[PDB]
RNA sequence: CUAAGAGUAC
């Protein structure tokens, strides 16, 4: 795994979050919220887990990282904090 | 075969949003979604459990953490159930639930888009008119299927990846796959004509019908001696602010003598009759611009607003069609008959030349093939000329002409066949063959190559077909039906093979495929 | 089967004009249009109700009753 | 199977009222009144009588769906004029006109000898 | 008495037939509404059609004005009239069929063909005369 | 509020086209030889014949007082005073094009809700027109 | 023999409509036809992309295959984005 | 002062009149109310004791529910939904009974004159089936072969045509305005000349024809409607119009009442 | 109005569909395709009744 | 369906007061869309409507035999003799407001068949129910409370959407999910697992 | 019932991809209905007198 | 269970 892990200083993937990454991040976070995970943002009365996760993503309080797998087996770790959600 | 699925007949609903689907109440009571009990939703889940499974909205099951499943039928005997955090309430699907919606001959992705539930009190699935084009679905008895996601991850990705607004522009040909169709498409053309003026009482109702109307009455195009609004001016309310579109048709200038073309500045229609080229599923049109400038949600809202206002105006204006729309006046019918007779005379002259062997064969084919090619070309151009005469005769108040002009339904060939001349009947790309010995029917003599002998139908549908023309037309129609039945199976097989071949191709993170 | 009680379209009672219609066709030798006009059926919605009726009940009555008392 | 009962077209349901008024935030001095178990019959009449009023700036109605018997009527009047008062005046005018019509028809019918 | 004859497809190869007696047997201002017909410019006929409309079958003989229609539409109606609901027999009350569908008030067509009174369609109709408007009324 | 433009024109042609309520007219100014007008007019609501002398005015507002529409249109109360009282036919529209016809001639395009107007003349008297909303007032 | 009309850049700059004579042939003998003097060997084309592949190469065969698929797709006037057929 | 009425024809079952000095909305609302808002009596529940006929039980029930019944005093009856009885009582229903036997060797026609009112009417004028033809036999309900019997009991409640069309008293209502098309509310379809191809209405005799040279009158509104109300027979034709006006007035008054009662809370 | 023409087998009404076939004792000549070594075939489906 | 291949389902039902009406108070039993007419070219539908209108007015029976000498012109002349517009158009009024419709409506009697396909024989939904004995998958058919086939090309469409987890949930959690114990040395399911 | 009692079937495969047996032949004039065929895989193969 | 047939929407 030491050989597989591309060091953070020379990642060569896009800094933008893909549509599939955003969809899975929202799904995963909404599923965790539905199972009584602690919330990292203040709620303004919303009760839907999906929109709670959307609010968490809007201000980047989701503590997950994407492990993007290159076709050779190597991977790059991009935190949700540093991924630019342009879409 | 999977669970949590429904199937039933579909009906259209102009009063539904683009991404909504109307779900029958009994179907909504049968299908359920399991919702995890959370401090944020304990009260409403408790209320649904109290309501029970026999009335909507309500819950059908309670899945305890121990795995035991409390059936809400026969559970009222035990009394009220106290819910604990971490339990599951398997409850009826309510409004605004993401559901996958499919029509079975599913040939591309846009035939499996995701809708929002709207519970309705009847036995048919209800969907917007515009979304029927990607589904290739009519309302002549079509059935469609419904799949309910059963977890938060599937629900989230179904709403964020497969939603109807996200599929407006398709990758298949980089242009929108949904547009304005049929009645709305015809009413939008009738409404935006320069003649169309609206009085105050109807303007207020049309403005109120637009859900996102900002609440200001636009100044009328005409102020004295009577306040009148134009159709373009009221339709412009639906169009979002900040949209520019400029298309130049054939012969249009900056002034539009024919009112063709299209100029929209800042969401206001400066000029141009709105028709298929603007609000259809065409590249560079209004739908494409709005969805590439404001986002898919605003475009779906545009679909809804346009449909609502145009349907209201057309409801209170009216549109019909009848037998009188297929009738051309006397001189036009005289000219059509003259054209047909002249073309028949030309065919007779060519036949006379061919029978005298004075005809010279085209380089690359036999004499008979050249003769048949000439005859077919003459007859086809005859039918086209007669149809053009008939189309020119038709007035602007003609209903079939109006539908063709809007692009909603019909074509020039339909007008030609209904009014002027049905034309030349062909089987296997050739004229009607000699099924009998040297003749098509036992009512003709041997070796008859005349247009009427080998399947030219010089009568229109209005005038009616003679028995021989009727039989030849039946032969042509049978050929068409057989071709359709073969083509559907062949395309299905080819599509399966192609999909199996390419299923594993994917774009990776280094941009390679 | 048997004459409908009311016109489908407008709701005019036409169920009592059947035997009179048959009598006019038979006894008075009137044609269908004059007979319909004589009974007061002026809208073509009612005229199609009476004119196109097929009285199948007679065929049913030709069979012997299942339960005869 | 799924067909709703016909009496739901006119009988008020349990827990709902004939009228409900909501202030409109789009424009000043504007309200939206929801009429329950009503249809075009009342809506068109009320709309026309309101438009006859001189201090009513805006009056419109819509039946959002044919399935359900209810409609929404938006009213905006000039400043210092309660939209509820405009609705009251419209209803009063409608009632007076209908009463005069009934009286006139009765008087005209009583003059018939071939009836 | 030798007034009519039976001909099969083999013998039909060697005969000349007249479509209608009036327009083709006797040696030949016209209504412009009438369809265009030809005299065939030949007099050596051996037989005559009893009626052209007898080329149609049982299901197609119900269609009104089939010659003003596109042919696939006629095929569709011929296939779809067998699914029409009506009275299949008058003794349905004494039969235990697996499934039976009956109209309350079958009505004979206002527009009827001559060949449908040999099919007993007026006696056992399978539809009703509805007042139809062709209009874009409400968008539904 | 003030008249941005005012002139007297003589109508040389009225073209109904394919419409029944709208006609396109061409008019030549009777004072300036370089100013000409093309205009769509609702003839049902304001009949116009050829060889008719029309006073045409373009204004930025209708109120008699000078400028101190964003406010929603309101039906005219009794006693309201506006410039339209002096004219017979008032339209409201937006300018959508300014064109340099020549060294001195310029053209301005207006659209009143789909009714098109093109006004052409030298810049010495059409300079008041600018890219905004305007009222067109016509009297006979 | 047919008369076609192509777009040739004029010496003054524009693309003008220039007509040419083009030979259509039933049957394929690409290897022998290509070497016939008087023709343009570069521009010769064939419907049979197998012959194109076995005479010109795998890349030219791929180009001919794409062109044939595109002709099929656009025969009825439909338009498909390039990348799918590619 | 207000809406004016002048009636051309008065008959037993038709009334033809002119409704002038009134808005289009008011006339259309009155027409709609006459169509589907006037209460009427009609058979609602059927108990079939014996049926050996050739018709199905619900077939005969559907036919019976469509039989018009007298509804002159229907305002005195109460709806079954707002009555304190269990299922049906004398204060909210009328009980009829049909009992026919095929004792004749020929076919016996069961008409609606054979319906017998069983429950006491307490002096009201409701319940009796409407008889119109000269023979005296009402609607032909059924037919009986020899040896066939039909015994049944009907309960009739009051209802409006919105709940079911069997409670409608109004038949077809003719409604027209502006016969000369002076308001230009229609654009006439035509081939050569729209005046020749469109037949003139019978009401054109009651208005002045257009002068064919005058300009279009853009200030003219729609009034002076021509209407014709037909009666099925449940209530007299004049009562149809009068009760329609009354019902519309009641609806508007109920709107006022709800507004005032929620204003005081 | 029943026309008959059907059987009743185990209480079920069964109808025999007409079956189309090539006529017998007729000499038919057919051309054959290029790959086959025979060019034309003349055949008779002889049958005795 | 009419007798000319014009099949269709009921979109909605309106009461009499809401349907459009002619000046004689006649309301239609059916309303069909104009757009069904031009592309399908069923002119016989319109001709038969006109003939049926004339026949209902005059009391005769309409001869709609195929190859007779009956023209639209003669039918229109007969209709005009009855006091109606010869081409079958009528001035209709909007049912909601009473105002005249700007367009005149083609209107008349036409023969319709009720087909055997009704919605109540086709509506079907299933959350959970009987399973097949062999494959432990839902049974087939609405008569057995079965489940809908999630075919191959449906799976391909869902792949194209990119929704992996929804496809997995469809194929496992909704149809048949079975837990099995496997060895580590060998990959076979020959593991005796006494869970108790 | 009538159309069923007058039905003829041609036993060619029904899955075969040849279209000539299904086409309406000229000799069918007056013997089988020109437009009364099933519309699926039995189009033209199933005929009516 | 198997086999067969009639279909509905493409
Ligand atoms: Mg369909
Ligand atoms: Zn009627
Ligand atoms: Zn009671
Ligand atoms: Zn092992």
């Amino acid at each position: 795994l030491k050989e597989k892990a591309i060091p953070k200083d020379q990642r060569a993937t896009t800094p933008y979050m893909t549509k599939y990454e955003r969809a899975r991040i929202l799904g995963t976070r909404a599923l965790q919220i539905s199972m009584n995970a602690p919330v990292f943002v203040d709620l303004e009365g919303e009760t839907d887990p999906l929109r709670i996760a959307m609010k968490e993503l809007a201000e980047k309080k989701i503590p997950l990282v994407i492990r993007r797998y290159l076709p050779d087996g190597s991977f790059e770790d991009w935190s949700v904090e540093e991924l630019i959600v342009d879409l | 075969r999977v669970d949590f699925s429904a199937r039933t007949v579909i009906s259209g609903d102009p009063n539904l949003e683009l991404d909504q689907v109307g779900v029958p109440k009994s179907i909504a009571k049968t299908l359920t979604y399991p919702e995890v009990v959370t401090p944020y939703n304990i009260d409403r889940l408790t209320q649904l459990v109290r309501n029970g499974p026999n009335e909507h909205p309500g819950a059908k099951y309670v899945i305890r953490d121990s795995g035991d499943r409390i059936d809400l039928r026969y559970s009222k005997r035990a009394g009220d159930i106290q819910l604990q955090y971490g339990w599951k309430v398997e409850r009826h699907i309510m409004d605004n639930d993401p559901v996958l919606f499919n029509r079975q001959p599913s040939l591309h992705k846009m035939s499996m888009m995701a809708h929002r539930v709207k519970v309705i009190p009847y036995s048919t699935f209800r969907l917007n008119l515009s979304v029927t084009s990607p589904y290739n679905a009519d309302f002549d008895g079509d059935e469609m299927n419904l799949h309910v996601p059963q977890s938060e991850e599937t629900r989230a990705e179904l709403s964020q990846l497969c939603a109807v607004p996200l599929q407006i522009v398709s990758p298949q040909s980089n242009k929108p796959c949904m547009g304005i169709v049929q009645d709305t498409l015809c009413g939008i053309r009738k409404l935006t004509l320069r003649d169309t003026f609206i009085e105050l009482d109807q303007v207020l109702n049309m403005l109120y019908w637009v859900p996102d109307w900002d609440g200001v009455i636009p100044t009328p195009a005409i102020i004295k001696p009577k306040p009148l609004w134009s159709g373009k001016q009221i339709l412009s309310v639906a169009i979002p602010n900040g949209i520019h579109l400029q298309r130049f048709d054939e012969g249009t200038t900056l002034l539009s003598p024919k009112d063709n073309g299209m100029l929209i500045i800042d969401g206001q229609i400066i000029f141009g009759v709105v028709e298929k080229k603007t609000v259809g599923s065409s590249n560079g049109g209004l739908i494409h611009v709005v969805t590439r400038e404001k986002g898919p949600q605003v475009c779906a809202k545009l679909f809804g607003n346009i449909q609502k206002v145009v349907n209201f105006w057309l409801l209170h204006n009216g549109f019909s069609t009848g037998i009188g729309d297929t009738i051309a006046d006397g001189p036009t019918m005289r000219e059509i008959t003259e054209t047909i007779a002249e073309a028949k005379k030309k065919v007779l002259d060519v036949t006379k030349e061919a029978q005298a062997n004075l005809l010279t064969a085209k380089h690359g084919m036999t004499l008979r093939e050249s003769f048949e090619d000439n005859v077919v070309r003459f007859l086809n151009e005859a039918r086209d000329k007669a149809g053009r005469l008939a189309e020119v005769n038709l007035k602007d108040l003609n209903n079939v002409k109006q539908m063709v002009m809007a692009g909603s339904k019909g074509s020039f060939i339909n007008i030609a066949q209904m009014s002027a001349c049905v034309g030349q009947q062909s089987v296997e790309g050739k004229r009607i063959a000699f099924g009998f010995v040297d003749r098509t029917l036992p009512h003709f003599s041997k070796d008859d190559y005349s247009p009427e002998s080998k399947g030219f139908v010089e009568n229109s549908y209005l005038r009616g077909l003679t028995p021989q023309e009727f039989f030849f037309h039946a032969m042509g129609g049978r050929e068409g039906l057989i071709d359709t039945a073969v083509k559907t199976a062949e395309t299905g097989y080819i599509q399966r093979r192609l999909v199996k071949a390419l299923e594993d191709i994917m774009v990776h993170y280094d941009n390679t495929t | 089967m048997i004459v409908p009680v009311r016109c489908f379209s407008c709701g005019k009672v036409v169920g009592d004009k059947w035997e009179s219609y048959l009598n006019l066709l038979q006894e008075d030798e009137l044609d269908e249009g004059t007979a319909l006009s004589r009974l007061g059926l002026k809208r073509y919605c009612c005229r199609r109700m009476i004119l196109t009726h097929v009285d199948l009940i007679e065929k049913f009555l030709r069979y012997n009753p299942l339960e005869k008392r | 199977m799924n067909a709703p009962d016909r009496f739901e077209l006119f009988l008020l349901g349990e827990g709902e009222s004939k009228l409900k008024i909501d202030p409109d935030t789009k424009a000043p001095n504007a309200v939206v009144i929801t009429f329950e178990k009503e249809d075009h019959t009342l809506g068109n009449l009320i709309r026309a009588e309101l438009l006859n009023d001189r201090k009513v700036l805006f009056a419109a109605y819509k039946v959002e769906h044919p399935f359900f018997a209810r409609f929404k009527l938006r009213i905006q009047t000039t400043e210092g004029y309660d939209p509820k008062d405009a609705l009251k005046n419209a209803c009063n005018s409608i009632i007076n006109k209908l009463g005069a019509l009934k009286t006139n028809f009765e008087t005209e019918w009583n003059l018939q000898t071939l009836a | 008495e030798g007034l009519v004859e039976y001909i099969d497809a083999e013998e039909e190869e060697s005969i000349l037939i007249a479509m209608q007696p009036e327009d083709l047997e006797p040696a030949e201002d016209v209504d412009p509404a009438k369809r265009i017909r030809v005299s065939h410019h030949a007099t050596t006929f051996t037989h005559c059609e009893i009626h052209p409309s007898m080329i149609l079958g049982v299901a197609a003989s119900i269609i009104p004005f089939p010659d003003h229609n596109q042919s696939p539409r006629n095929t569709y109606q011929s296939a779809m009239g067998k699914q029409a609901m009506g009275v299949f027999l008058t003794n349905y009350n004494v039969r235990m069929d697996t499934m039976a569908n009956i109209l309350y008030y079958p009505q004979k067509p206002l527009g009827t063909t001559r060949a449908m009174e040999y099919l007993k369609f007026r006696e056992l109709p399978a539809g009703q005369n509805a007042i139809v408007a062709i209009a874009c009324y409400s968008g539904y | 509020s003030n008249t941005l433009f005012d002139d007297i024109f003589q109508v040389s042609e009225v073209d109904p086209g394919r419409y029944n309520k709208v006609c396109r007219i061409e008019a030549a100014s009777t004072t300036q030889d370089q100013c000409k007008l093309t205009l769509d007019i609702n003839v049902e609501l304001f009949p116009v014949a050829a060889q008719d002398s029309l006073t045409v005015t373009i204004a930025s507002s209708l109120n008699l007082e000078d400028t101190p529409a964003t406010r929603s249109w309101r039906p005219p109360q009794a006693g309201d005073r506006s410039l339209a009282d002096d004219y017979d036919y008032v339209m409201y529209g937006t300018a959508y094009k300014f064109e340099e016809v020549s060294k001195d001639l310029i053209a301005v395009y207006y659209s009143f809700g789909g009714l098109l107007m093109r006004l052409e003349g030298n810049y010495r008297n059409l300079n008041n027109l600018k890219q905004e909303n305007a009222y067109l007032l016509i009297r006979r | 023999m047919m008369k076609y009309d192509r777009k040739v850049p004029s010496p003054t700059g524009e693309y003008v409509k220039e007509p040419e004579w083009v030979l259509e042939t039933d049957g394929v003998n690409l290897s022998e036809v290509m070497t016939v003097p008087g023709i343009d060997p570069t521009r010769i084309y064939t419907n049979s992309f197998i012959d194109i592949m076995e005479v010109l190469g795998i890349e030219a065969g791929r180009a001919a295959l794409y062109k044939e698929v595109y002709n099929v797709i656009a025969s009825d006037g439909s338009y498909v984005n390039y990348r799918h057929m590619a | 002062e207000g809406p004016q009425v002048k009636i051309r024809e008065a008959s037993k079952d038709n009334v033809d009149f002119i409704l002038s000095n009134v808005d289009l909305a008011m006339a259309n609302s009155l027409r709609r109310v006459m169509i589907a808002e006037i209460p009427t009596l009609a058979i609602d529940s059927v108990e079939v004791e014996t049926n050996t006929t050739v018709l199905a039980d619900e077939f005969i029930a559907h036919r019976l529910g469509l039989i018009p019944l007298q509804s002159m005093d229907i305002e005195q009856l109460e709806y079954s939904r707002d009555c304190f009885c269990e299922d049906h009582c004398d204060k909210c229903s009328v009980v009829l009974t049909l009992q026919a036997f095929g004792e004749s060797e020929s076919t016996t026609n069961v008409y609606s004159k054979d319906l017998v009112i069983v429950s006491n009417l307490m002096g009201r004028n409701i319940g009796h089936p409407i008889i119109q033809d000269k023979e005296g036999n009402g609607v032909l309900i059924c037919k009986l072969r020899k040896g066939q019997e039909l015994k049944l009991t009907c309960v009739a409640k009051k209802g409006i045509a919105k709940e079911h069309a069997k409670w409608g008293p109004a038949a077809a209502i003719e409604f027209e305005y502006d016969p000369w098309n002076k308001l230009k509310h229609t654009d006439y379809w035509y081939e050569q000349d729209s005046a020749k191809e469109w037949p003139q209405s019978k009401n054109c005799e009651y208005e002045d024809p257009p002068n064919e040279g005058d300009p279009f009158d853009y200030k003219a509104q729609a009034d002076t409607f021509y209407m014709n109300v037909e009666s099925v027979g449940s209530i007299p034709v004049d009562q149809v119009v009068v009760r329609g006006i009354d019902t519309l007035q009641k609806k508007v008054a109920s709107i006022l009442l709800a507004l005032t009662q929620m204003d005081q809370d | 109005f029943d026309m008959g023409g059907y059987f009743i087998i185990n209480g079920s009404e069964k109808v025999l569909i007409a079956q189309e076939r090539s006529a017998g004792n007729i000499v038919q000549v057919f051309k054959k395709a290029a790959p086959s070594p025979i060019s034309h075939v003349a055949e008779i489906r002889s049958a005795l009744e | 369906a009419s007798r000319h291949g014009q099949k269709g389902t009921i979109g909605i039902t309106y009461r009499r007061e809401d349907m459009p009406f002619t000046a004689e108070g006649i309301v239609p039993d059916l309303i069909i869309n104009p757009h069904a007419i031009p592309s399908r070219m069923t002119v016989a539908h319109l001709i038969e409507c006109l003939l049926s209108k004339v026949a209902a007015l005059s009391g005769n029976e309409g001869d709609a035999s195929p190859f007779t000498d009956i023209t639209v012109e003669g039918i229109s002349k007969l209709l005009r003799e009855h006091g109606y517009q010869s081409r079958g158009f009528e001035v209709m009024y909007n049912g909601h407001t009473g105002k005249k419709l700007m367009a005149q409506i083609f209107f008349g009697p036409t023969y319709y068949q009720r087909l055997r396909h009704m919605v109540d024989d086709k509506i079907h939904a299933r959350a959970r129910g009987p399973m097949q004995v062999l494959t432990r998958q839902p049974v087939e058919g609405r008569s057995r409370d079965g489940g809908l086939r999630f075919g191959e090309m449906e799976r391909d469409c869902m792949i194209a959407h990119g929704a992996a987890s929804f496809l997995k949930e469809r194929l496992m959690e909704a149809s048949d999910a079975f837990r099995v114990h496997i060895c580590g040395i060998c990959g076979l399911m020959t593991v005796i697992a006494k869970l108790n | 019932t009538l159309s069923h009692l007058r039905r003829t079937n041609t036993p060619i495969g029904r899955d075969g991809k040849l279209a000539k047996p299904r086409q309406l032949h000229n000799t069918h004039w007056g013997l089988v209905c020109p437009a009364e065929t099933p519309e699926g895989q039995a189009c033209g193969l199933v005929k009516n007198l």
